[PDB]
């Protein structure tokens, strides 16, 4: 099932790795006054090992 | 209120320059070179909306 | 390309049309004009002509200070050209209403 | 007219007979050439404006 | 009568009172604050403040 | 109210113009 | 994603002869996400292959020039239509035809002339006394503007990312207008 | 310049066909441009008599 | 009809019912393959037409 | 980080077409996003007078 999960953002990478560093670089500069952070999904994911 | 009009001939005139038959033939010969293409806009460019 | 085939940019006639003729047409204006027969594009200047900065082309100014004597009016304006901007003296006048 | 002239109100206009009005698509609106400024100024590229 | 659409004879321009023009159903176009009425051509007036 | 462009230039001896250069391979 | 890239598509422009700006293939794209790793990784196999050959194609077709979505093409890369030069025959001995004319005979009709054995021919040139310059014809942007591909997209410094993409960039000023 | 191979300066052609609707009529002409002439057409006209 | 018949206008048309109208795709109008020639000629393909 | 042009803060669009019903009300809308501007949908909301 992971490609479905890993495309939709379930599973997979932080918001911050999976998009461009251009995009990062300018969400991360203009935070105070336009905000693109609510606009993507990370995943979190439960331990299932140990 | 009455009017008409009747067309009883037309005809076509055509007027050329008399031009040497050499010169005429030269001139034809650049003419039909493909660069040497003549070309018209209408003086009023414009979509009549 | 379809502009430069139709002759609305590029080259003038005495460019594009073959050398031969253009000797020929200059040899023969006075007396069988060929210079009506072929298009010369005209193309305005697209840089450094025009700004596309948010910008008045007409200010109207109110008089900073009036006087209103018994035989002469007075008015002052504070004519300011701001940066960036040349103003021809020729584009003034005062506009009076009474 | 007269010392017995009656109280009056103005009324102004206009006519300009064989004319057309004319607004030019050009970045201001004196004719620099017949393929004006703004017809090629990133009207072009796709653009299909409304 | 005369055909104003073909033989040029206009005479109903002093009729119009203003214009505006938009691009993109947003965008007024001469825009850039370039007129005393930025917004639109306003031909001409009935009262003038 | 409109607009076109009509592309003449010129060039003469005070006598006229025969045309110029022969590219001529004759006979 | 960001290293099996969609290819950007070049938009043209047939007025000016040139690219148009630039977007992404989103009309050619097989949707597997009702399929499982054992096909994805076809797919996968699929996409990456394709990028292959846009990139081989890119290096043998393309002009190598510094700037993708150049304003101005020198007469040199430009394709031109240069035809051979154009001969005619003369259809009259002109000083013949003015020494039996003043003579008193008419000469009417027409070639042939049976009273000089003179013809005449002269070779033209057909060409455009310029070379031309400027846009590129159709059949050249094909050769050209080959599909992009473009890895680890928007990651290296903001002012060398590729600009003429987008399709209101005014390349001769790297600055953006409005509708005036 | 000139030709002095007998020639015409004008030429007077007449309508090969004619349609004479109630409303709008045609003509059609052959215009013949012999070898050796050319036609500037601004010298053509159609001569009208009714 | 008859000898006493009525002058007349004609009137011309066409019915097409159970139809949908086709224009196909391909550079002379005919089917050669399911995917047609203009559909390959990679004009109409690669760098993308609006 | 603020463009030097006139342009709009808030825009107001009227329905292209409407369908008031028994029960029910439709609108439509083009919203119209012009050129080198985003949308936040956050900031767009349904102006109601009744």
């Amino acid at each position: 099932m992971m490609p479905q999960w890993a495309y939709m953002h379930i599973a997979g990478q932080d918001a911050s790795e999976y998009l461009s560093p251009g995009l990062v670089q300018f969400a991360r500069a203009t935070d105070t006054y336009f905000s693109l952070g609510n606009k993507f999904r990370n995943p979190t994911v439960a331990p299932t090992h140990d | 209120d009455g009017a008409s009009v009747r067309f009883d001939s037309v005809n076509l005139y055509a007027t050329f320059f008399p031009m040497a038959h050499n010169t005429a033939s030269t001139l034809e010969a650049m003419l039909r070179n493909d660069t040497n293409d003549q070309s018209f806009n209408d003086y009023l460019s414009a979509a009549n909306m | 390309p379809q502009w430069a085939y139709m002759h609305i940019a590029g080259q003038d006639a005495s460019e594009y049309l073959s050398p031969g003729l253009v000797q020929f047409a200059r040899a023969t204006d006075t007396y069988f004009s060929l210079g009506n027969k072929f298009r010369n594009p005209t193309v305005a200047p697209t840089h450094d002509v025009t700004t596309d900065r948010s910008q008045r082309l007409t200010l109207r100014f109110v008089p900073v200070d009036r006087e209103d004597t018994t035989y002469s009016y007075k008015a002052r304006f504070t004519l300011a050209v701001g940066d960036n901007r040349v103003l021809d003296m020729a584009s003034t006048y005062f506009d009076i209403r009474g | 007219i007269g010392q017995t002239a009656v109280p009056s109100v103005t009324q102004k206009k206009f006519l300009c007979d064989r004319v057309m009005w004319r607004i030019p698509f050009s970045s201001n609106f004196m004719s620099m050439g017949a393929l004006t400024d703004l017809g090629q100024n990133m009207l072009y590229a796709n653009s299909a404006h409304a | 009568g005369s055909i104003p659409y073909l033989d040029g004879t206009f005479y109903l321009n002093h009729t119009f009172k203003k214009v505006s023009i938009m691009f993109d159903s947003s965008v007024s176009w001469p825009g850039n604050d370039r007129l005393l009425t930025p917004n639109e051509f306003e031909i001409k007036r009935s009262v003038d403040g | 109210i409109n607009f076109a462009s009509l592309a003449p230039r010129h060039g003469t001896r005070p006598f006229m113009g025969t045309w110029n250069e022969i590219g001529t391979s004759q006979l | 994603s960001k290293e099996i890239p969609t290819p950007y598509m070049w938009s043209y422009q047939p007025q000016m002869g040139l690219a148009a700006g630039a977007s992404q293939d989103y009309s050619t794209r097989m949707n597997w996400l009702s399929a499982g790793p054992s096909m994805i990784s076809r797919v996968n196999g699929v996409r990456n292959h394709r990028n292959q050959i846009l990139l081989e194609q890119a290096a043998v077709t393309s002009t190598p020039r510094a700037k993708l979505n150049p304003r101005n093409w020198p007469s040199t890369l430009v394709y031109q239509e240069i035809p051979g030069p154009t001969t005619v025959l003369l259809p009259r001995d002109a000083l013949a035809e003015v020494r039996m004319t003043n003579s008193g005979v008419q000469l009417a009709g027409g070639g042939r002339s049976s009273f000089t054995p003179n013809q005449a021919y002269l070779t033209l040139q057909s060409s455009s006394s310029e070379p031309r310059s400027g846009g590129i014809g159709t059949l050249q942007f094909v050769e050209e503007f080959v599909p992009s591909v473009y890895f680890n997209p928007f990651s290296g410094s903001p002012g060398l990312y590729p600009d003429e993409f987008i399709p209101n960039f005014d390349a001769v000023r790297e600055a953006v207008d409005g509708y005036d």
